[PDB]
Order: structure tokens, then sequence, then C-alpha cells
């Protein structure tokens, strides 16, 4: 039957060793609520019940891509994110993007681009690496020439330089701070547009490697607790820079896998914290990355059909507990229906459904076959077809460079 | 001053003091996408913020305007930046601003922008005196607040305030021994003070962790810390650890304990142990026990492990 419904599954419930703390107490609560949801599917069935409410998701997305309620006022400095979240979800759901919105997205994003490089949270806002990453991803999802042509490549390079620090890290923005995520936004955006100069990421890989902590996972800055969001950015950034070996991959693999909740089936962001739909991507996204990494190093013990996590259990968690009746996906039952979770629960679901390593391909689609999502690139989190398309286009162009930096050193007015 | 919910709140477009400036509305283009339907109050404040920002006006009025703008969207990094630029230009009272940010953080403890700003005020003032108390309070609301922990680590490193953190960590661990954030802080303090190579400290820690594991055998944090401080040193090199672990197997087992033993045997095999076969078999067994019964969610990982052990320690 379904992994989560099996009789023995009740054995996977929290054993608080009779020692109650806030953590166990909150964990038990989510497990009780989740069990209630599990029971429902065990109880009733005559027609297939694990179904991705595509229809309702599409309505939510199609509307959001155009107009948002003031509930979104709090994301007024995150508009290119809304564009990415939405367009990626649609892409995963296999909904084509009409030429009119495609062009409107492009034009809006053009308005979000700082004249000195990068993209801000909205028109006239200072550029910032998070919205820069989103904007480039969104334009790549659209994938037309009009979309590509929006990005001022020369200025974007200049902008990355303005944030690049001597120790290898990058500021989120001018006058901002650094974290593994900004390093990831720079590497993602620089590689897709083909603007990686010899020194752009100097020291970056070692800076990211220092973020990996005692748990095996990666914190936002050295010394910080291992966190799924940062760990994904860390490893993804190193894969782009071809420096994954800078990390202790073994303690990393052991850490992620431990992040899958035994009862719930979904992933938590940090050890001893609650399950959450978005981590279906942040955490599960690591497995295809680790799979590539280890495989390149010739690891012979690798599976040729499955990622190193319970693909089935994650899909069950997503389909049974992460869908909203009104449309959109969630953190967990009755918790956080927004475009962010819609994007990530879907991205995670698609990772859990498709496996590929070299020539080997093998899907695992729980519920109705109709549940299959288009595949997502585990590094950039946009369609693999879109990654290939963008890079091939940007590789037609030469990497930008500053000529004044290459000419002869001067020192005397006399020689003019 | 005038709160946005005050019955007497006045829109900026109706304030005498702002009559000289023309607001700048946001241009979303002829056919917007992801367009937020802002309230009248939000769009009014931001129309004036755009006018103030555009002319880089460094005034007391522009300073007060940014407080409303932040109220409306405390995630707006452009507004936060401009307010700092104004704090400097107007030589504003930074302790006054510290009072402001203290109140705001207590309201939105999870907003990054808010902690970043407090960090700036702290370097500017070069005064970390309020820091540890304040963060402790916030951590009372949520002892796992990522941003609060990050700020705490920054204040401690920058101002070298290591003296009492290990005690603080001991306090919070009693409050909740499952708080992984606190187990991490423990590692942060120790690796930054005595370090772990001091065999006496390492001994203190392993013993401490073992007693912790004994009390709450299913708390993953303790297991993770234990492996954390010894993994790099070679798990099999500690014969007395292995015997104490096996001694837990009865009334204190868990998939963690079993997993740890697999690590020990994995290491033994790497270290070219004797009775290679006896060890590989003890490993592979625990691996199947984990894949098929005690840790099935990780069946894929454990099948990989067992497979790796065979791949390099057989025939
Ligand atoms: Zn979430």
């Amino acid at each position: 039957p379904l992994y989560s419904l099996r009789p023995e599954h009740a054995r996977e419930r929290l054993q608080d060793d009779s020692v109650e703390t806030v953590t166990s107490i909150e964990q038990a609560k989510v497990e009780e609520k989740i069990q209630e949801v599990f029971s429902s599917y065990k109880f009733n069935h005559l027609v297939p019940r694990l179904v991705l409410q595509r229809e309702k998701h599409f309505h939510y997305l199609k509307r959001g891509l155009r107009q948002l309620t003031d509930a979104y006022e709090c994301l007024d400095a995150s508009r290119p994110w809304l564009c990415y979240w939405i367009l990626h979800s649609l892409e995963l759901l296999d909904e084509p993007i009409p030429q009119i919105v495609a062009t409107d997205v492009c034009q809006f994003l053009e308005l979000c681009q700082s004249p000195d490089g990068g993209f801000g949270g909205g028109p006239g806002q200072y550029p910032h690496l998070a919205p820069t990453y989103a904007a480039v991803n969104a334009l790549c999802i659209i994938g037309t020439e009009e979309a590509y042509n929006v990005i001022n490549r020369e200025k974007l390079l200049q902008y990355l330089y303005s944030l690049k620090q001597p120790d290898g890290s990058f500021l989120m923005h001018v006058g901002g701070e650094v974290d593994v995520r900004s390093a990831y936004c720079a590497a993602s955006v620089a590689s897709l547009t083909n603007i990686i100069t010899p020194d752009l990421f100097e020291g970056t890989a070692e800076w990211i490697a220092r973020c990996q902590n005692w748990e095996g996972g990666i914190g936002g800055v050295p010394g910080m607790e291992a966190h799924g969001g940062y760990t994904f950015c860390g490893l993804a950034a190193l894969v782009i820079l071809k420096k994954e070996r800078s990390l202790n991959l073994k303690s990393l693999l052991q850490w992620v896998t431990s992040r899958q909740m035994r009862f719930e089936g979904g992933f938590q962001g940090r050890c001893n914290k609650l399950v959450d739909g978005c981590y279906s991507f942040w955490q599960a996204g690591l497995l295809p990355l680790l799979h590539r990494a280890l495989h390149a190093q010739g690891d012979p013990a690798l599976s040729m059909s499955h990622w190193m996590f319970h693909q089935q259990a994650l899909q069950e968690y997503i389909l049974m507990c992460c869908q909203c009746p009104a449309g959109g996906l969630l953190d967990k039952p009755g918790k956080s229906r927004d475009f962010y979770h819609t994007c990530y629960c879907l991205s995670g679901l698609s990772i859990a459904q498709h496996f590929g390593s070299g020539a080997m391909l093998h899907d695992v689609v729980m519920g109705v076959p109709e549940n299959v999502l288009q595949p997502t690139h585990p590094v950039y989190n946009i369609g693999p077809d879109k990654v290939i398309q963008a890079t091939t286009h940007f590789l037609q162009k030469p990497v930008p460079g500053f000529e004044e930096c290459e000419d002869a050193v001067t020192s005397d007015p006399a020689t003019d | 001053f005038l709160s946005l919910d005050s019955p007497t709140y006045v829109l900026y477009r109706d304030r005498a003091e702002w009559a000289d400036i023309d607001p700048v509305p946001q241009n979303d283009g002829p056919s917007p996408v992801v367009q937020i339907i802002y309230s009248e109050k939000f769009r009014d404040v931001y129309d004036y913020f755009r006018a103030v920002l555009q002319r880089d006006e460094r005034s007391e009025r522009a300073f007060k305007l940014t407080r409303d703008a932040i109220e409306l969207n405390a995630a707006n990094y452009t507004v936060w930046h401009f307010r700092r630029v104004l704090l400097r230009s107007l030589q504003k009272d930074l302790q006054e601003e510290m009072n402001y940010i203290i109140a705001i953080i207590e309201e939105q403890p999870k907003n990054y922008q808010v902690w970043h700003h407090r960090r700036v005020l702290v370097e500017w003032l070069k005064d970390p005196s309020q820091e540890l108390e304040f963060i402790a309070d916030i951590l009372n609301q949520d002892a796992k607040n990522y941003h609060a922990w990050q700020h705490r680590q920054w204040v401690i490193q920058e101002f070298r305030l290591w003296d009492n953190e290990l005690q603080y960590v001991d306090q919070l661990l009693k409050e909740d021994v499952r708080n992984n954030s606190v187990w991490n802080q423990r590692h942060f303090v120790i690796s930054n003070t005595t370090g772990y190579s001091d065999r006496a400290v390492l001994e203190r820690e392993v013993q401490y962790t073992l007693e912790m594991i004994k009390l709450v055998p299913h708390n993953e944090s303790a297991w993770n810390y234990l492996k954390g401080i010894l993994q790099d040193r070679g798990l099999s090199r500690y014969p007395n650890l292995l015997n104490q672990l096996l001694d837990l197997q009865p009334s204190h087992s868990s998939p963690y304990l079993i997993a740890f033993l697999v690590d020990i045997y994995e290491d033994m095999l790497e270290n070219q142990c004797d009775n290679k076969e006896d060890i590989l078999n003890k490993a592979l067994e625990l691996c199947e026990i984990l894949a098929k019964e005690k840790d099935t969610i990780r069946k894929e990982y454990w099948r990989y492990i067992g497979r790796s052990l065979q791949s390099k320690h057989s025939r």
C-alpha cells in the first residue's frame, strides 16, 4: 500500500523517552495532526485518491502572475521572486506561458534592473542578489530571445564585482551582509549568462566550504547551525564552480538523509525542527547533487534508479498533506499557502519523481500517473531544457572584461 | 509620531510639511505582472519615499517617513539602507535608534533586515553591552531563531565575549536538551576557546554527551554532537566509547545508536582492522537491520552504505 498508511508506520512516531521539552511537544502535535490526515486515506478508497490538484494550482498561479492582494505587500521588495516562484510552478505543471505575459514579465523585469547592473525587489529599488537570481531564472524560464536580451550582461558583471569580497564571499547588496545564499545567487547568475571572469569567484569555494559545520550540513555564515536552505545553496554553488570536493561529502550526505521525517515523510530544515513542504526541494534537491558529485568521483556503490532518500514517502507527504483546496501548496496541513511553498513543494515533488544518472532514467510517480511534473535542474531549479537553452545562447557571447585592467601600468605624466 | 492606525493619521499627500515635494508613483508598465494591490496608505507613504530617495533628500522628515515605510514593509532593504544613510547625515542619536530597533525586533524577530540594522548600530556604537541580554530575551520567544543565533555569534566573536556563553548554553540545554541550535552554539564556543584537541576538554564533552544520550536516548542532537567531535578523529580509535555504546543497546537503543556502531565498524575497516570479515558482517547486518526495519525512511542510504562497505572490504 502507501508507505505512510502501512500498519508498522505507527512505529515511526516520536519516542520522547518520557522527557518532554518544547521540541518534542511541538513535534508530537504535528505528528498527531498528520496522522489524522493519514487515517483519512487509509480509511477511504475505491477510486485513486493521491492526486495533484493541477487545476486549482493553475488558477492560483495564473491569477497571482498578474494581480496580488495586499497580503503580498510584505513582498513588495521581492517581486522578481513572485515572478520566478509562479513561472517555475507553471513550468513544472507543464502549463505553457502565453506570449503576452511572457513579454509583460520581460518588461516588468527590465524595470527591475538597476542601471548599474543587477535587479532590485521592484522598479527603482536598489539591486540585490536574491531578486537578481530570481529575475535571471524567470527570464530563463521564459527562454525567448526577448527574455535573454533583457539582462545587461556587462553591468551584471560589474554589479557582481561590487559585491565580491576579498575573502571569497559576496554581499547580498551594497551595504549589506554575506551568506552562502548570495554566493549561490552570484554563481547561478554568472554561469547562466556566461560572465565568469578568471577572478570573479576567487576564494569563493573555500569560503563556502568553511560554512559546512560539525553536523555535515551548511550554515549561512561560518559557525552557524546547518540549515537546509543554505546547504542547498552551498552545494549548488560549488557544483557550478566545480569545487564540490572542497566539502566533506560524506558528512553532508549523512546529514541530509537524516533530515527526512520518519513519520511525516517530508523534510525538516534543521535537526530537531518541524517538517515543512518547502524543504522537499532545499533538502531533497541535495541528493541529485550528491549523486552527481559522488558519481564523478567514480563511486561504484551508487544506485542506478533511486536518489538516496524515500522518494515515495516525500511524494506522499506532499500530495496528502501539502495541498490547499483553494489552490497552491503548503508548509504543512493548514499552514502557509503562498507562492513560495507552491514553487518548492512542486520542485521537491518533481525531484522525488525523476531520477537520472548518465543513461539511467527511472521515475517514481505516486498516485495517478497524471501526477508527473516536468523535471527540474537540481542546481538552478528551472527546467533542464531551459538551462541548456540559456547557456547555449549566452555562450554565443564572449565573457565581458574590463580593458583598462589589462593594458600596461602607467606612472608618469611625461610619457603621455 | 503619527501612527499609521491613528484615527488622526494624515496621508503624506495631505501634510503641509510635504507640500513642496511631488510624490513619485511606482511605474509597473502599461500591463503589470505580479502587481500588488496596495492600500491607499501604503502607496501614499511609498510614493513619498520614492520622491525622497530620488532626490537623495537628507532631512528629518525623510527620516521619519522611513519609519512608516518600514512599518508597511520591514523587508524593504532599500528603505532600511536609506534610513542608515540618514542616521549618518543627520548625526542621529544612535542609542535612541537602538531603542527603536529593540522594539521592532521584538515584534518581527524573524525579519533579517531588522537584525542587520541592529548589527550596524552596534559596530557604529562599538557597544555590545545590551546585546547578550536582549538576544536572550528574544530567544525566550523562540530559542531557535536563526537570525538571533547569528547575531549572538557575531557579537561574541567581534567583541570577544566568550566568557559566559558555555554557561548560557548549559542553561538553555536544560530548558530544552533537543534544541539543536544550542548544541551548535556549544560547539561554536568550544572550538573557539579551548578547541577540541585538548584531550581533557574532548573527554569532558564526550562524557557530557554520553550522559545526555542516556537521559534522552532518542534525542538526535546529542548523537550528532558526539559524532561531530570525533568523526574527524577516527571513531574506531576510541575502544571505550564502543563498549559504552554497546552497553546502551539494551535499555537505551535507537536507530542513532545502531547507526553510530556502523560508523565505528566502517572506520575499523578503513583502518585495516583484524577480523575484517567479522567486522564487515557486523556492519552489513546493522545496515540491513536499518534499511529494513529500524530506519526504513533511509533505506536508500543504508543500502548505499552496506553496498560501499562490500565494494571495498570484500574478497
Ligand atoms: Zn517552508
